[PDB]
Order: structure tokens, then C-alpha cells, then sequence
């Protein structure tokens, strides 16, 4: 079908976001593995895979709506140097993705594009209930047990 | 994630009402078991378990939204004396709770809280399936009579 | 069987306290889950399920004794802000509820209500096993520290 | 194979009537489900599925005979308000449709269309087994009463 | 539950269109089977089964909302003569039916009928997956030609 | 039992038809195999086997009716030279068999020989719903995809 | 260990190449799926996954060599508009990756960094024996059977 032009633009911005998330989670997972923190490596790598799944869904939706997916553009990556910084950068970036997803869900509701709305609602449900919540839990655990105890659990 | 205060208030009110529903459904299920109406026991018990899951989800959502779940308050319980009265009380409570859920879904949409809205929509579909079941039971009492209807509830399966 | 009014009153008061325990334990379990302390979640959730079974048995006993179960009233909930405070609130509630159970067992014996007494003795052994667990947790916090203790609760198994 | 125009017309008319039967049986099955009469739901639904298979076979036969299946036309639906009226409407439709099938079998024999006749004879045996079931239900309502009969339809199995 | 008259009217109109879709898809599936195009048969048949489930859900929703399902009316069927024309007719009907579904979802949201809206959103995602499939088929005919495309439909799997 | 004389004659003509069908389907299946068209070979060979089953049923019925089955007589075979011609010859011959079966079913109805009627009705149901329909589908497919695409599917 | 500075630069250029390959194969696989060409979609998606595996190996090697992986930079993507153009763009880009891999293997041999040499040799073996060869076969098949027959096999 012929999708709304604004809906395709917003879907393409969400795609740029998901692809940047994939890159950041990829390099962070491998920085965790380089440090022997295999549990964080595995968690962040699976989150990069989920970002790849979200990007696949967005690309499929943009192509179905007869748009041109933009997989070339990338947002600036915020790579941390230590575990707390990388977790806080992942959290900042999940917050930005959730905000942008909410804006696009509102737009899809105004533009009557309900099916894009539920695709983005599944994406927002993953962003909130899968990894924003996990990151907040991790930062709270660092606050409770300390960073050295927290990192000991991640090996 | 810091949620909207209005959305957290609505979720806490839906939580109060879900807890009241749990209590009323369990009291009614055990009043049915006490009378030997076993299939009515089973239905009301699985419905109380279902509202139990609903309250669990609302508590988890209010906690994720950095709010304080209010498990202390409960609404007034409508406990019937006989089967028809208990089913009518359950019906009235489902209807009130559905009105509440619709108001909360409207507010969640107005605040762009879309996962709160998805949560409340699952609770709405469940509550409205139970509304369907209660209306079916009332029609069955009108069709077969109360003595025939109650005879069908003696055996749980 | 028509039960003694005093025994039904005591059972209804133990029921109020069991329901308050269910609510407090579930709120605490979900506060623990929200913090990533999963083994504490699991313990507090199975304890809330256990007090759930206790309340079920008390409701069934009050109904068998031709009384009216009071699921409407709840006691004040002691909700802590951090793990130690939540464990202390749970401890205080278990201790109050054990005192109540002992008074009710004494009264049930004085009224020759021996199956009510057997019921309350099962509730007593369960509540006092959880008292043992809470005291163990306090000793473990004193032994390994709160940061080491909380680190042991991150993984549910 | 180029079929006789009269045989294709008769098959198209039996098809119109089979489609009308599908629609009426499904509406009645879902009206029964809405009232909690689950075994009546199940019977009317499997009967609508059966007329669905019949319409499929008639469409395939009209297509093989190089005719044009007419799925656009439907007959007037007789939708009842209560169980007895719905069963009587189903009975009337089965009887009309059996008369139609007999006329079509006679014509198919007169035109030496013997596989059309075999098709229509399978449809006839099925429709007349459902006629038997509907007459059984009417006799059961006359024997046990409508309230007892409807009580037997509450549980699907 | 007594539903809004506008929502019941929209659901009845979506039901008319779902029934028209069932009929058109089944006629097209059997026209495809008659030509030996078996994979096209299979697709159009499973699509007619899918619109069958959709009509079932709409009937159940209109009945729950204390409305009268209208299974009597059907829209005009667009029956093609060849594969491309049949696929274009299916495309046109899916597009009209998607416009209708979007209008009905808008109205259901305006009336706070959120479970009607969830129902219609499932129907929308299904219809729009079939729209995707039909557009894929048109692109494949443009890419490989109609003779190569039809050759790929000879075998059902 | 003692069958009607006309019913046995008509059953014997149907037997001649089924045996000629068997021979024609046999040589056509093997001409398809000689050309590498294994799907047509297998289909036409199974149809020759079904003709053998029909001939067995007819011979059993003629012997039960105390007649003498005529397995010696054979109708003229119409062997094609290319795939379309062999399919059209099989279709012409299925049409002739169906016509002759209808005549004999009418005769069995007039002669009260109902059991021969249902034997021949099963034969007519196979002739129509098993291979006349298949041949018409095949010729329509040749018309739709072309002969070179059609033959490609038959390898 | 402390890797050679030139070896880390060359590994980072190979990483940019692998990440651009991933993006291009991703959008091409989804453009194939949008057109109903599911066999090309699946093949090109699995090749995007293999590019992700190669990029993971390169990032792990750069981190082990105490370098900073550059997952932010991306080369220009060459997205085709029709199947032949996308296959030719994938082939051009595989050729460029193989050339650059050979240069870096030579450099790793000069810099005595043998282990990076075998990592890149496995990457070059995949690039040649897994998808450059496949793309050349696909273009030869398009030349032999034609584009409409070739695309028919890819559905
Ligand atoms: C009068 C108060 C309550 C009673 C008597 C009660 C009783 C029960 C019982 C007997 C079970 C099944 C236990 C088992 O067989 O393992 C159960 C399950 C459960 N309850 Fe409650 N409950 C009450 C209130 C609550 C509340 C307030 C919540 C949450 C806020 C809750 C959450 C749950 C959950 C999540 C389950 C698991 C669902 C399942 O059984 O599959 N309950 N309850
Ligand atoms: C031309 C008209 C129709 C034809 C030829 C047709 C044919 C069929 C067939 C062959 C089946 C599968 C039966 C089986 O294998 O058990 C089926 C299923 C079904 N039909 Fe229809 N049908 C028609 C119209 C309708 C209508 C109008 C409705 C409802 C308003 C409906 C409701 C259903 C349902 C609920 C199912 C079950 C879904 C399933 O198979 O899992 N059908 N139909
Ligand atoms: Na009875
Ligand atoms: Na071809």
C-alpha cells in the first residue's frame, strides 16, 4: 500500500535509531567480553540482536508502505569507557528511542496508519519492558551492592 | 521510567478495584463451594486468580513508573446471599470496573502512555469476557430456571 | 456445623491478618523484583502464596462454622523502603501474627474446637518457619554485610 | 465436461440454498453460544461446516460442468428469537432444501447426469440426517420440557 | 453489554464486507483449482477461511453488544475471468475493506469501544498482510511474466 | 445370478473400452518416459492401472452374471505423436468411455439391474472425477503457461 | 597484547567494510522479500548475518590488540533498484572486500602478526568461497536461463 509520507519519514528516523542502537550494543557487548564480563556481553549482544529484529520490522514496513529504507544514515554513538558509563549510555539511548517511538505512535494515530501503530507499539513494549527496565535494575543494583560486587556477578 | 502522575493515579485506582474484585470473587467462590455448587466455585476461583494476575501486572506497572502501589485500600464488597444475588453483584462490579478501565485507557492515550494502555486493554478484554460469561449465566437462569441452572453447577466438570 | 461465636471471631481476626500478610508480602516481592533481587522476590512471592492458602483455609473454616468471612477489613501495611526495612517489617508482622495465632489456639482449645485448633496449628508452624527464615536473613546480613547479602539475592536460583 | 444447462441451473439453485443454510446455521450457532447453550452451538456449527462442504462440492461441480457458480444470491434467512423458534426455522429450511434436492436428483437422472446425482444424493443423506436430528430435538422438548431440554445443552460435551 | 449503535452499525458493515470477501475468495479458489493452479487455490482458500474467522469474530462481537448480526446482505462480487483479473479484484476488495476497517477503528476509538477496536485491529493486520501478498504476486507477475508466474502455482507445495 | 442379456452385452462393450484405454495409457505413459517426462509417465501409468482395476470389476461382474467376458476384442488405439496430441487422444477416449458408461447406466436402470448400475456409477465417477477433469486441467494449463513451461513441470 | 598500529588501522578498515556489507545485504534482502523473492531474501539475509559474524571477529581482534574498534564509520552503500543491479552491487562490493582483505593479510605477514593473518584468511575464505562464488554463479545463471526464469526459481 501507499503509506503516508510523514509516517515513512518517522519510520525511517526510528530505523536510524534502531541501527545506531545495534552498533552501540554491539561494541559494548564486545567491550564487556574483552573484560571477562561474559554475562553483560551476552545480555548486550542479545539486545543488539533484538535491535536488528526491530530494524528488520521497520525496513519491511517502510518497503511495504512503498518507501525507501535508509540504512546508510547513523546517529552518533556514545561509547562508554567503563561499565557504569556504558550502562548509562545505553540507558540514555533507550530513553531517546522510547521518546521518539512515542512521537511516531502519536503520528501514526493521527494519520490513521493503525498497523504501523501496532508495529511501533511492539517496538516500544520491547524498549521499555525488555531493556530500559533491565538497565534501571542494573544501575540500582550497582547502587545497592557496589560496583565491584555488581561486576563480580557479571563474570 | 518516570510515569505521569495522572497515569499512576489511574493505575492505582484500577489496582484498588482489581484487589476488591479478587476478594469478592474468592469469597463468592468459597460460598459456592460451601453450597456444593462446584462448577460455580471453579469459575469464580479462576476469575479471582485472573484478577490476581491483573493486580500483579498493575503493581509491576506502577512500580516501573516509579509510583507507589496502593494495596492498602479496598472498595466496598458486594457479597450476595444466594446464587442469583452473587452473580448480580459480580455483574455490577464488572460493569463499574469496565467503566473505570475505559476512563483509564482514555487518559493513558491522552498522556501517550501506550504500554500502560496495552496493559489496560488486556485487563479490559478479560473483564469483558467475564461480563459476557455473567450475562450468559443470567440468560441461562432465565431460560432453564434457577433450580435447573443450579443443578448444572453441582459437578465441577 | 454451628461454631462458637468466639472461635469464629478469632478465625475472622486471623483471616484479616492473613490477608494483610498476603498484601504486604506481594508488595514486597514486587518491590524486590523491581530492584533485580530475584531470590528475595521468589521467597516473598511463595510466602504470599502460602498466606493465600492460609486465608483460603480460614475462609473455608469460617464458612463451615456458619460464620461470615470478613475479607473486607485489612490491617495497616508496613511497607519498607529498602531490603533491611522490608525484612524487619515482615518480621514484625510475623511476630504479631504468631501472637494472634497462639491466642486463637488457646481459645479454640478452651471451646473444644479441635479442628479449628489443628488448622491454626498448621498456620502456626508455617508462620514460624517463615519467622525462622527471616531471622536467618537478619543473621546473614549481620555476618556477610548488606552488600554481600543483597548480591546473593540477584539470581533466583 | 460441458454439462446440461438445466442441471447447472439446478445445481446453482441448490448452491444458493446451501449458502443460505450456512449463513442461517452460523447465526443460530452464535446466538446459541451467546446464551450459553454450548452443545447447541456445537451442533449448529458443525452443521454449518457441513453445509459449507456441500456448497464447496456444488461449486466444484458447477465449475467442472463449465457453468458459473452463483455465490452472490442468497435466500431469505429465518432467524428465530428463542431456541424452539430457531429449531423450527432450521427444520423448515431443511425441509424446503430436501424438496429442492429431490427435484434436482430427478432432473439429474432425466438428463443422465449420474455424478451430479451421486453428489446430490450425498447432500440428501446429510440433510436428512440433520432433519432426523431436528425432529429428535423437537420430540425431546415435548418429552422433557423446554427448560430441561435447554439445561442439557449448557455443556458442550 | 449494550454497545453503541454506531459501533454496532460499523461492525455490521465490516461483517457484510467480510462475508462478501469469503464468497469471492472461495469462488476464486475453486476457479483456480478448476484450472490446475493448486498453490493459488491453497492461498485463496486459506484466505477465505481467514475471513471466515473474521466474520465469526464480528458476529460474536455484535451479539455480545446486544446487536443483530446481518448475515443476509452481501456486497457485489468482483469475479475475474483470468488469474491477473482475479488477483486485481481481490486487491480492490482488500483495499476497500481496509478503508472500511480504518473508519471503523476511528469510530470505535471515538466511542471508547476499545475491545471492538482491538478486534478490528486484528482484522486490519490480517487484511493488510493479504494486501502485502497480493502486491507481491503482482510484482512477481511483472518480474517473471504471467506464464512463468502461473507455472509456479501448478504445484500446491 | 443370471444377468440380463443386454446388460451383459453392454458390460462387455464397456470391458472392451476399458481394455483399449489400458493399452493406450500404457503406451502413452511409456512414450512420456522415453522423453524424460516422468510426471506424465507416472500419472498415465497409474491411470492404466486404474483402467485395469475397472476391467477387473467388469470381468467379475460379467462372470457373476453368468456371461462370458470378452478380453480378446480391442478398439482402435489413437496414439499421439507429441504431448498435446496424446493428451487430446486420452481426452477424446475418456469422453467416449463416459458417454458409453452413461448409456449402459441408463440400460441397467431400465433392466432393474441396480448393482451393475452402481458398479458402473463408480466407474463413471472415476472416469469423470479422476482423469477427464485432470486432462481438461492439463490442456488448460498448456493454454495458460505454454507448452514449454507445461512440459518443464512434467519432468 | 599490544598489536601493531598499522595492523589495527587495517583491521578497522576491514571492520568498516564488513559493517557496510552488513547494511547493504540487509536492505537488499528486505528489498528481495518485498518483491516476493524469498529465496534471495533468505540467502542475502544469511550473508548479512555472516558479515555480522566477521565484524564481531574483527572487533574482538581489535579489542584484544588494545585498539579502539570503529563501528561508527560506514562506507557508501550502493543499493540497486532491480535484481541484477543489486546482485552486481553485491559482487562489486565483495570484490572490493576481497582486495582489501588481501592487502591486510600481506600487511599482517610483514608485521609478524600471524594470528590476525589467520583470522583474515578465514574471512577471505568466506568472502571468496561463500558469496563471491555464489554471486558469480547467480549472474551466470541469469545469463543462461534468462532473468524471468532466474527470478522464478527465487520465489
Ligand atoms: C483474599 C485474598 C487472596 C486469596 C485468598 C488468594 C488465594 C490464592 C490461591 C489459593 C492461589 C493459588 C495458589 C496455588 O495453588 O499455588 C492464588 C494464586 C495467585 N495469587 Fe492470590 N489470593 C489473594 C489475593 C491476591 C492478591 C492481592 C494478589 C496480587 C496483588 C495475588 C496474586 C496471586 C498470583 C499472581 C497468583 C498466581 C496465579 C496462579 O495461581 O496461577 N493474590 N491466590
Ligand atoms: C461460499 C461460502 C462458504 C464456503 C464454501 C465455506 C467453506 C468452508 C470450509 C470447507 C471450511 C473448513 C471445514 C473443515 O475442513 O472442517 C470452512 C470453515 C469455517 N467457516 Fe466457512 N465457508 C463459507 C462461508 C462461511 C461463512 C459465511 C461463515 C460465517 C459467517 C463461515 C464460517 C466458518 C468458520 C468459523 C470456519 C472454521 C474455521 C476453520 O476451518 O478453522 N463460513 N468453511
Ligand atoms: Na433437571
Ligand atoms: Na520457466
Amino acid at each position: 500500500m501507499k503509506g503516508d509520507k510523514d509516517v515513512i519519514d518517522a519510520l525511517n528516523r526510528l530505523l536510524t535509531g534502531e541501527l545506531s542502537a545495534m552498533d552501540q550494543y554491539f561494541v559494548h557487548a564486545h567491550m564487556y567480553e574483552d573484560w571477562g564480563l561474559n554475562e553483560l556481553y551476552e545480555r548486550i549482544a542479545h539486545e543488539s540482536d533484538d535491535e536488528k529484529g526491530h530494524a528488520a520490522k521497520l525496513v519491511q514496513r517502510i518497503l511495504f508502505l512503498e518507501g525507501v529504507p535508509n540504512v546508510a544514515a547513523r546517529e552518533a554513538l556514545n561509547i562508554g569507557s567503563n561499565v557504569e558509563e556504558m550502562l548509562r549510555n545505553d540507558l540514555a539511548y533507550e530513553y531517546k528511542v522510547a521518546d521518539d517511538l512515542r512521537k511516531v505512535i502519536a503520528l501514526c494515530e493521527q494519520k490513521k496508519d493503525y498497523q504501523t501503530r501496532e508495529i511501533l507499539e511492539v517496538l516500544l513494549d520491547d524498549t521499555e519492558s525488555d531493556h530500559m527496565y533491565w538497565l534501571e535494575k542494573q544501575l540500582g543494583l550497582i547502587d545497592r551492592i557496589g560496583l565491584a560486587n555488581y561486576l563480580q556477578t557479571k563474570m | 521510567m518516570k510515569g505521569h502522575p495522572k497515569v499512576v493515579g489511574q493505575l492505582n485506582r484500577v489496582l484498588t478495584c482489581e484487589l476488591t474484585a479478587i476478594n469478592q470473587y474468592f469469597l463468592h467462590a468459597r460460598m459456592f463451594k460451601h453450597w456444593g455448587l462446584e462448577k460455580l466455585n471453579h469459575v469464580e476461583y479462576k476469575k479471582s486468580i485472573e484478577d490476581m494476575k491483573h493486580a500483579d501486572k498493575l503493581i509491576e506497572r506502577v512500580l516501573f513508573l516509579e509510583g507507589l502501589p496502593n494495596l492498602q485500600q479496598l472498595e466496598k464488597l458486594r457479597i450476595g446471599e444466594h446464587a442469583q444475588e452473587m452473580l448480580d453483584c459480580d455483574l455490577a462490579m464488572v460493569q463499574e470496573q469496565l467503566t473505570l478501565l475505559r476512563d483509564a485507557i482514555t487518559l493513558c492515550e491522552a498522556e501517550q502512555d501506550y504500554v500502560s494502555r496495552d496493559l489496560l486493554e488486556d485487563i479490559l478484554e478479560d473483564e469483558e469476557e467475564h461480563l459476557d460469561w455473567l450475562e450468559s449465566q443470567r440468560e441461562l437462569i432465565g431460560l432453564t430456571g434457577i433450580q435447573n441452572y443450579l443443578q448444572s453447577q453441582i459437578s465441577e466438570s
